[PDB]
RNA sequence: GUGAACAGCCUCUAGUUGAUAGAAUAAUGUAGAUAAGGGAAGUCGGCAAAAUAGAUCCGUAACUUCGGGAUAAGGAUUGGC
RNA sequence: GCAGUCAAGCGACAUUGCUAUGUCGGCUCUUCCUAUCAUACCGAAGCAGAAUUCGGUAA
RNA sequence: GAAUGUUACCGCAAUAGUAAUUGAACUUAGUACGAGAGGAACAGUUCAUUCGGAUAAUUGGUUUUUGCGGCUGUCUGAUCA
RNA sequence: UGUACAACGGGGUAUUGUAAGCAGUAGAGUAGCCUGUUGUUACGAUCUGCUGAGAUUAAGCCUUUGUUGUCUGAUUUGU
């Protein structure tokens, strides 16, 4: 994919960098608590309704 | 979550309920209860047990093709869970519970007309043969 | 739980107690497995050791090709035939309880199994889900 | 070539499936693993938190291409749902009702052909040659029933497990149109399937993975 | 002799003398820290079992290998119509421990309470309060006395409560008198609240709400006189042992001359009170509220009560509590409804409980349908219809 | 009558209703049974239980004093019209 | 142990070569002791990590 | 279970007993340590072993519900029962 | 002397499995009369339709807009 070669390296040490939610899991409870939420992740015509249930 | 059809009866089976089995032929078949489960145990065809749907499908007693069954099926394509069509979804299964229902018992009816022909017929024919007992009657 | 396993073991019934006998499901020419004792049981008085599917077990090959018979080795088991409590919400149990060889470090001596493989044991062993060509 | 790890094992093919248009990955554990795909993927492509029948070994319980991507029948309507919100309408996604559930060891195929379990009915084989537009071919590396945990494929190349003879890796290398290499991962072990997922500009491995292995890695598949 | 073996000792020691409770009403014995930052609520609740069911539950528990399946679990639901307030307590503390100062009861009672206070109520004149209500009137004073006496003195303040058991399906008809203690507030706020409570009726929800975890509270199952290998486990004989098999053969030593009271004798089983703690709510009920059972992921509009109702109790029509586990004390038994008694801050009780369907199969048999219209759809029309 | 049988059970002729009993079904016992997976891992020891049991047909080894083993062993059937 | 060795006291420590004639056992049970096998907490050991030895309270 | 002026309800607690127990899994982290081999703490999180208290939600087990059906001998003249 | 209680009855929920009887151009086949070659009338285990029919339903299931019946039997207790 094009996106692919257009995209950058991730950089091994830098605070500008993409958050690689690692970071967001350690930031907010480490990997024992956090919660990852499967929702906000998929693609939908309307993001309005991406939190609803089925 | 998952209804399953009983594989002996085809009754819903809700989570938490019956007992399933698997064969060496890497295939299911799940029981809603332990009466079926040891039916099957036993080897009998449940096309041969009148308790079970599959008896009243072959012998006719209830309609086994009809329009409405064709909306249930194993989606294998899934659907973008779009909000409308949810709704819509919602009101076509009430709507088409209802005709189904409608539709069995027309079928039915159908099914059970000229009970009364025979139910008349026997009447006369025990009234006939049974002037003694009308005569002490009255 | 002894090495190779990946995460925790779930509480299921008991089915293969010591000296049950198991039949094999993969292509390293043993036949049945002898049941001598169970990795990560606990012992206590009265208690014969008893596993079940995704356990490790010692046994010794009672059939099948003679050389690997009168030998202890590490067994895997993949069918219970016992009913046990899949957190599905269904009480399944399979038709025959059989199990596989493997090293302690989790490495299949077969290079494929042969039958269903249950989905508590695929899981917990990934080698036994890479050489099992079913699952449940 | 990248080294990574889940959990505590080694086998990354077996707890993730890699493709060139979208990558899955298990749900268990934290997200160190799912982690390790942005650093080289970022989001160019999609990654999904999904399971399969509740199992950590999506891996090896589905297989698909770019233009595809199938499942068990064991797989919930809830996982179908969520994998088909979490892709583009490109790839497509069907239920498989096949005896053999075990697809990602069963199947083992790449943009253009495909292998697969010679026991699988033909209806099977074509449901899989229309969904990723692939030639199918029953065929098996040296005797080793379970293509997909044997084997390794992509555009660029593909790698088999050591043991597949002379004979057998030029028939494989003439059928599926591409170099092949017989070799051993993570540290010799013979699952090369299993051991490490791959696409045609990525390949993910274990740590027990050893240097030459990533040079013959990166050498077959063309990534440098 | 050290006997060649060491064995755990059958039964806790802790829960002796294994004898009948001295009423079915298990009382509670301590209450929560009761700090006094919070505003006036009460402590406990009372309810009645009626029967259990299950749950299908969107696991959500981070780094567990459920995390975000679905797993069915057993819950139990207990009938918790609205408690009314009938008195209050006030306690001083003495060097002998707790001591009552004096009650106060609500200007009037319901005849459930009344009849508390009688063993042959049809007989009885039904002179409850005739005078005390007579007390009440009249000077708005001596009431006033014994609250600002209750204020004066009073450490912690117990507010008298009874269930309405004549909304609950059982053919009792007489309620449960007992003492929550007011936490909250200072004592004189405590008073004051329960003050302006007297006659009135106080909900479910207030108290307890999903996700709260609560400690069980209630008599056991009772058995009656069962032999020791089933009242503590007991190992059977081999076979045909002389003079009995199913009782344990060695009591004691000859020095000691005398049985030792840990040899775990035969004697009665169950009936015995007892506590359990740590029990997650999983959903708050109203009797108003129709389709109680049903479920953002089930949209039926079906109640919780089984199809042809609860086995050996009524339908709820009123407030309940779902929690899952399992309960002490068998159904339509009233049971008491306490806190976790400490600030619990486990992971589980953080957790959020979505249910995603609730089973109202009849538990009557093997039940296969949820609902009755389930049933007409499936078997369809009959002989009996037409 | 069933059944090879005076084996086991019911009935006709004939003879009996005599064994202190009313209420409940607590533990433990006496007599008889059932049980998911393992199938002796229990015990001094297969102690007890269990398993095959009649009839028709195929087939029946070592040994042997040729008379026996033998119903060896192991297999197929059993109803009604 | 045998036969020596020197010597603070009135012979301590150190020191020289070799060197079944009985019936109790087992299944269940309760309790007690520490002279601590495992678990809690610590000190010394060539403890770089890992693993391991001894020692102190603790049944 | 008598005596506590009677009955009933709600309470305090002198006193006696007392329980939880142990290993694993993620993160820490292939990080400190280490020439290499290999390889950890703490904190946070998730299960299981033994034991103890409950309970039939689901599943297993029991049938005198002798509840519902079928089978054999025999008897009520036959059917039904 | 009233959302009072008890025996029935009506429903809900369950268990089992298609009841007696009727009719059949289903029914391997065997017989009178006749005269075929689907003859007819007889026997005929079973099967088909009334008939998911029939039976039980709490002795420790839920409910009851109905029917019937019941509601002053003895003793004891005082600061």
């Amino acid at each position: 994919p094009e996106s692919v070669k257009n995209l950058k390296k991730y950089d091994p040490e830098d605070p500008n960098r993409r958050k690689l939610a690692r970071d967001i899991e350690a930031e907010n409870g480490g990997a024992g608590v956090f919660n990852v939420n499967l929702k906000d992740k998929y693609l939908l015509e309307d993001d309005e309704w991406k939190n609803d249930i089925m | 979550m998952r209804i399953y059809q009983c594989h002996f009866c085809s009754s819903p089976c809700y989570p938490g309920h019956g007992i399933m089995f698997v064969r060496n032929d890497a295939k299911e078949f799940r029981f809603c209860r332990s009466k079926c489960h040891k039916a099957f145990k036993q080897r009998r065809n449940p096309r041969k047990l009148k308790w079970t749907k599959a008896f009243r499908k072959a012998a006719g007693k209830e309609l086994a093709v009809d329009s409405t069954l064709t909306f249930a099926q194993r989606r294998n394509v899934p659907v973008r869970y779009n909000r409308e069509l949810v709704a819509t979804t919602l009101k076509a299964m009430a709507r088409i519970e209802e005709i189904r229902q409608k539709r069995e018992r027309a079928f039915y009816k159908n099914r059970m007309r000229g009970n009364k022909e025979k139910d008349f017929l026997r009447d006369k024919k025990l009234v006939e043969s049974n002037p003694e007992l009308l005569r002490i009657r009255e | 739980s002894g090495n190779g396993a990946q995460g925790t073991k779930f509480r299921i019934s008991l089915g293969l107690p010591v000296g049950a006998i198991m039949n094999c499901a993969d292509n390293s020419g043993a036949r049945n497995l002898y049941i001598i004792a169970v990795k990560g049981s606990g012992s206590r008085l009265n208690r014969l050791p008893a596993a079940s599917l995704g356990d490790m077990v010692m046994a010794t090959v009672k059939k099948g090709k003679p050389e690997l018979r009168k030998k202890v080795m590490p067994a895997i088991v993949v069918r219970q035939a016992k009913s046990w409590r899949r957190r599905d919400g269904v009480f399944l149990y399979f038709e025959d309880n059989a199990g596989v060889i493997a090293n302690p470090k989790g490495e299949m001596k077969g290079s494929a199994i042969t039958g269903p493989v249950g989905k508590e044991c695929a899981d917990l062993w990934p080698r036994v889900a890479s050489n099992s060509g079913v699952v449940v | 070539a990248t080294r990574t790890q889940f959990e505590n094992s080694n086998e990354i093919g077996v707890f993730s499936k890699l493709t060139n248009t979208y990558c899955l990955v298990a749900v268990g554990g934290s997200e160190n693993f799912y982690s390790a795909f942005e650093a080289e993927l970022g989001d160019a492509i999609p990654i999904v938190h999904t399971t399969i029948a509740g199992t950590r070994i999506i891996g090896r319980m589905t297989a698909g291409n770019r233009r595809g991507l199938l499942v068990p029948t064991q797989t919930t309507d809830q996982e179908l749902q969520h994998l088909r919100n979490s892709l583009p309408d490109s790839v497509k996604i069907q239920r498989v009702e096949e005896r053999l559930s075990a697809l990602g060891n069963v199947i083992c195929c790449n943009d253009y052909v495909a292998l697969v379990h010679p026991d699988i009915d033909r209806e099977t084989e074509e449901l899989i040659s229309d969904v990723l537009g692939v030639e199918v071919f029953r065929q098996t590396i040296s005797g080793n029933i379970l293509v997909g945990s044997y084997c390794s494929l992509s555009n660029q190349g593909g790698l088999v497990h050591p043991q597949t003879s002379v004979q057998d890796q030029e028939e494989l290398s003439s059928l599926l149109q591409v170099p092949l290499v017989a070799g051993t991962v993570n540290r010799g072990s013979s699952v090369v399937g299993a051991g490490m997922v791959v696409n045609d500009y990525l390949a993910v491995t274990g740590l027990d993975t050893t240097a030459p292995e990533l040079s013959v890695i990166e050498s077959i598949f063309r990534l440098q | 002799s050290h006997r060649k073996y060491e064995a755990p000792r059958h039964g806790h020691l802790g829960f002796l003398p294994r004898k009948r409770a001295a009423s079915i009403r298990a009382r509670v014995k301590a209450f929560p820290k009761d700090d006094r930052s919070k505003p006036v609520a009460l402590t406990s609740f009372l309810g009645y079992k009626a029967g259990m069911t299950t749950i299908v539950r969107d696991l959500d528990r981070p780094g567990s290998k459920f995390h975000k399946r679905e797993v069915v679990e057993a819950v139990t639901v207990v009938d918790t119509p609205p408690v009314v307030v009938v008195g209050v307590v006030g306690y001083v503390e003495t060097p002998r421990g707790l001591r009552s100062l004096t009650t106060v009861w609500a200007e009037h009672l319901s005849d459930e309470v009344k009849r508390r206070f009688y063993k042959n109520w049809y007989k009885s004149k039904k002179k409850a309060f005739t005078k005390y209500s007579a007390k009440y009137a009249q000077d708005g004073a001596g009431i006033e006395r014994e609250l600002a006496r209750i204020k004066k003195y009073a450490s912690v303040v117990r507010v008298l409560v009874h269930t309405q058991i004549r909304k609950t399906p059982l053919a009792q008809k007489k309620a449960h008198l007992a003492e929550i203690q007011l936490n909250g507030g200072s004592i004189s706020e405590k008073v004051d609240w329960a003050r302006e409570h007297f006659e009135k009726t106080v909900a479910v929800d207030s108290v307890f709400e999903q996700n709260e975890m609560i400690d069980a509270i209630a008599v056991t199952k009772g058995h009656g006189f069962e032999g020791v290998t089933h009242r503590w486990g007991t190992k059977k004989l081999p076979r045909k042992t002389h003079r009995g098999l199913r009782k344990v053969a060695c009591i004691g030593a000859w020095h000691p001359a005398h049985v030792m009271w840990s040899v775990a004798r035969a004697g009665q089983r169950g009936y015995h009170s007892r506590t359990s703690i740590n029990h997650k709510i999983y959903r708050v009920g109203k009797g108003d509220d129709e389709a109680n059972g049903a479920t953002s992921f089930d949209r039926t509009k079906k109640t919780i009560t089984p199809m042809g109702g609860f086995v050996h109790y009524g339908e709820i029509k009123n407030d309940f509590i779902m929690v899952k586990g399992c309960i002490p004390g068998n159904r339509k038994r009233i049971v008491t409804l306490r806190k976790s008694l400490y600030t619990n801050t486990s992971r589980k009780a953080l957790e959020e409980v979505s249910l995603k369907w609730i089973d109202t199969a009849s538990k009557f048999g093997k039940g296969r349908f949820q609902t009755p219209a389930e049933k007409h759809a499936f078997m369809g029309t009959l002989k009996k219809d037409l």
